[PDB]
């Protein structure tokens, strides 16, 4: 129920104050979400740099760093990623259902 | 410029074959990260229902208790995993297992001898009684609610013929397995698919045409039906590049390795999802894509912490 | 020990296909290859699972100490 | 103390003039190898180079990747290391006119 | 601005041992002392012997950062087909006048040979290489 306070964390060591460079750490994730999320994030024209890195397979951790220019915030750019992934997966599900029905 | 609607314009699905146990379908115009996301999730993250806690009361068989417990874990059950929620761990064993989160399977087999077969070994099944312990001997034991809920979906192993153990007269197996909801990532017994894999569509770029008996001689180098020749006096054509296996056998011959290129279609993905019976493979794919979406909703909803 | 439930490499349940496979090598006088083709073990990870199996339990079971001999 | 087996053959493959990488791939390899949150840098942000090929498509070399990592691990207050070394691979193997045994480092950039 | 511009006739196309790079040997049609040796990705920019390439070296694409294209603006690359950004790393003298300049575009090397024209091609931290076809 509570807003998960430990899923995503903003690594102060890796975040600008002006507003366009952060490293986020998500627990219990890997390439599964990571590579898709960075892929959609790279579609954002305002992302300069984005990528994900696993500190260690055994640790079950995912760090994803987004540094942009002054035309977007890294939190905003990430939300743009997640809205794109949700809507895109809606597209996949919708066409898959349609072709399942067409048979 | 890129938008999600230009993807929806560009994304395609083509379903070649939909069996109640296998689905072979294509995802055209997608990113490898997404096809691999669906594959990875279909394998590790899609929940399935499998035996987890086997409680033995007696095992006189020549098979090790632990081993038999693992084997009972491996048996896939024909259970719609949505009939049950997850079992927590923060709480005592008395609260862990309820009729909302656990399925009970009893196994009570006692091996005997039969009154005198014909010759002797006349196998095992005639010399002995209940000599073969199968997964079909896992009797489903409901509790209350789920007793009614399964009135029209009783619990059965998705393959009753699985041999679980072999006994001898006087040997006996009595155990009670607690089947829970789990994901294939935490242990491979919870993976609902046997094989969920993708392969890029092979592309056979013929750089210069081949004809006559060199064209048919090229045709026999590939799987029977990949390369078609209609006349061969003018071309040696590709009936279907999807039939090919990329054995790259054609490159063994200079007749071709300088007049053909073998590539792939980065956008076109050929998925093959075969189910272990717990669920139909397409329904498993639906759960995988709805799982990725649910994960993106979880990340939208979460507050960025610091 | 006993025919594995699943093929280590792939994941397809195979433990149900042992006795019929052995019947197909005896009763139908088939060959191991064709028997595995009719069993649906169309991958070598599966092919090898049953093809190479050594059901040593039959040798173990004759040592059952719970019956007179 | 140095890298071994696979890391050596990987460096041989990555550093070939034949290895190109898209912006996505390049940046991914970079954050894959550099974590500023881990104190892996002297910048507290990330910096990047122009692509090797501006044309049809923006393309980075593997040598540009080694340039980016060296540009990111060395302190910004210092000029790039300048070195003329050699390889264990004769130039003849890369072609009749190829020149690949001279290892050239100019101001932090493998050229 | 531009530093050197010419139409080159390709005299050799050697793929070496590579699948998408080739070392091209070309000579200028317009000056007997202008020579070129450049490694190009023929997979992006296919080339053949005896073919007409319009090589231009410029100091910038102008008509600290890099941006993907935007259809709101164009550069000198809008005029040419193949663009590389590289650095000059060696200046060798072939005569009391002949001088050969060396650029590296992340390891895609170029060797221009000349004698006097170089003087608009002095060493710089960057050189844009533009090719037309
Ligand atoms: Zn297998």
């Amino acid at each position: 129920e509570e807003p998960d306070r430990e899923k995503i964390k903003l690594l102060t060591q890796a975040t600008s104050e002006d507003g366009t460079s952060a490293s986020f750490q998500i627990v219990e994730e890997d390439h599964t979400l990571g590579n898709a999320l960075r892929y959609v994030i790279m579609k954002n024209p305002d992302v300069e740099f984005c990528g994900y890195s696993i500190p260690h397979p055994s640790e079950n951790l995912l760090n994803i760093r987004i540094q942009t220019y002054g035309e977007t915030t890294a939190v905003d750019a990430l939300q743009k990623g997640l809205k794109d992934l949700m809507d895109l997966c809606d597209v996949v599900e919708s066409k898959f259902t349609e072709k399942i029905k067409s048979m | 410029e890129w938008n999600v609607e230009k993807f929806k314009k560009d994304f395609e699905v083509n379903i070649s074959s939909l069996d109640a146990r296998e689905a072979n379908f294509d995802l055209i115009n997608i990113d490898t990260s997404i096809a691999n996301a669906f594959r990875r999730i279909m394998i590790s993250e899609v929940p399935s229902v499998a035996a987890e806690y086997v409680y033995f009361f007696n095992n006189t068989s020549v098979i090790q208790d632990e081993v038999l417990a693992h084997r009972i874990g491996l048996v896939p059950l024909k259970v719609d995993p949505d009939m049950l929620t997850w079992v927590d761990s923060n709480l005592p064993d008395d609260e862990k297992f309820t009729d909302e989160n656990t399925i009970v399977l009893s196994l009570n087999v006692k091996c005997t001898r039969n009154p005198d077969a014909p010759k002797g070994s006349t196998d095992p099944k005639e010399l002995y009684n209940n000599a073969h312990v199968y997964a079909r001997d896992l009797k489903f034991e409901p509790q209350g609610r789920q007793s009614t809920t399964f009135a029209d979906c009783p619990v059965v192993p998705a393959d009753p013929d699985i041999l679980l153990a072999k006994l001898r007269p006087g040997q006996e197996i009595s155990l009670k397995a607690h089947c829970i909801l789990g994901i294939g990532g935490d242990h491979a017994k919870f993976s609902p698919v046997s094989t969920a894999s993708y392969r890029l569509l092979p592309q056979i770029n013929i750089l210069q045409p081949i004809k006559g008996e060199s064209a048919r001689r090229f045709q026999k180098c590939f799987p029977p039906g990949v390369i078609g020749i209609d006349e061969g006096s003018d071309e040696a054509y590709v009936k279907d590049a999807r039939k090919d296996t990329v054995s790259r056998e054609v490159l063994r011959y200079e007749e071709f390795a300088d007049k053909v290129k073998l590539g792939r279609v980065r956008n076109h993905f050929i998925f093959n999802v075969e189910s272990a019976g717990a669920m139909t493979p397409e329904e498993i794919f639906f759960k995988s894509v709805r799982i990725l979406k649910n994960k993106a909703e979880y990340l939208k909803n979460c507050p960025i912490t610091q | 020990m006993i025919v594995p439930v699943r093929c280590f490499s792939c994941g397809k349940v195979v433990g149900d296909k042992w006795e019929s496979y052995l019947n197909l090598l005896q009763e139908d006088e088939l060959d191991e290859g064709t028997a595995l083709s009719r069993l649906g073990l169309k991958r070598y990870c599966c092919r090898r699972m049953i093809l190479t199996h050594v059901d040593l339990i039959e040798k173990f079971l004759r040592y059952n100490p719970l019956e007179k001999r | 103390r140095g890298l071994i087996q696979d890391h050596i053959s990987a460096g041989v493959w990555l550093t070939s003039k034949d290895s190109f990488f898209t912006r996505e791939q390049y940046q991914q390899y970079i954050y894959g190898c550099i974590r500023p949150e881990d104190g892996h840098t002297t910048r507290s942000k990330i910096v990047t180079l122009p692509p090797t090929i501006f044309k049809p498509y923006p393309l980075w070399t593997g040598k540009q990747i080694i340039t980016t990592v060296l540009l990111n691990v060395t302190p910004p207050d210092m000029p790039g290391i300048n070195l003329i070394s050699k390889n264990k691979i004769k130039n003849e193997y890369w072609g009749k006119g190829s020149l690949e045994n001279e290892v050239l480092f100019k101001d932090g950039a493998l050229l | 601005n531009t530093l050197f511009d010419d139409i080159f006739q390709v005299s050799e196309v050697d793929p070496g041992r590579y699948n998408k790079v080739c070392r091209i040997e070309a000579a200028s049609t317009t000056q007997d002392q202008c020579k070129l040796t450049l490694d190009i990705n023929v997979e992006l920019f296919p080339v053949a012997a005896q073919d007409s390439l319009t090589v231009t070296i410029a100091s910038s694409l102008n008509l600290r950062s890099w941006r993907p294209p935007q259809a709101g603006d164009r550069s000198l690359a809008d005029d040419y087909d193949y663009v590389m950004y590289g650095t000059a790393y060696k200046f060798e003298e072939v005569s009391k006048d002949l001088i050969a300049v060396y650029y590296s575009f992340g390891g895609l090397l170029m060797r221009l040979e000349g004698n006097y024209r170089n003087l608009n091609n002095l060493k710089q931290e960057n050189a844009y290489l533009l090719i037309r076809r």
